[PDB]
């Protein structure tokens, strides 16, 4: 995260800003990583 | 002694070739690099580009300048 902080604090306004770092408007796809557990047995949390 | 001033025609306009073709020569390939870096920015370095070309041209077209004068 330091890293990543210092390396984004360096470079400004760059071609399309950079391929995984770019603001890409008109926003259309949104891929989601949910986690769960794999048994039960935990409560509410699964449901949560 | 024969006319000196063919000679100095000559020189004149080898040494205009010479400086100003490797300055074109640099210019291009720093332009060229810069453009394969960053390509959104191209045409404001691309007009650098010429203003550096025509410095050069303008001196080598001063050679020539002088050349004529000496041609004639």
């Amino acid at each position: 995260r330091e890293v990543m902080a210092n390396l984004t604090a360096r470079v400004v306004g760059a071609a399309r800003r950079g391929t995984l770092l770019e603001k890409r408007e008109t926003v259309k796809s949104v891929a989601l990583l949910v986690v769960t557990p794999d048994r039960g047995l935990c409560g509410s949390l699964v449901a949560n | 002694m024969e006319g000196l001033n063919l000679v100095a025609t000559a020189l004149a306009v080898g040494l205009g070739a010479i400086g100003p073709g490797v300055g074109i020569g640099i210019i291009v390939s720093g332009a060229v690099q810069a453009i394969g870096r960053n390509p959104e920015i191209e045409n404001r370095v691309v007009t650098y580009m010429f203003i550096g070309i025509a410095f050069t041209e303008a001196l080598a077209i001063f050679g020539l300048v002088i050349a004529f004068l000496i041609g004639f």
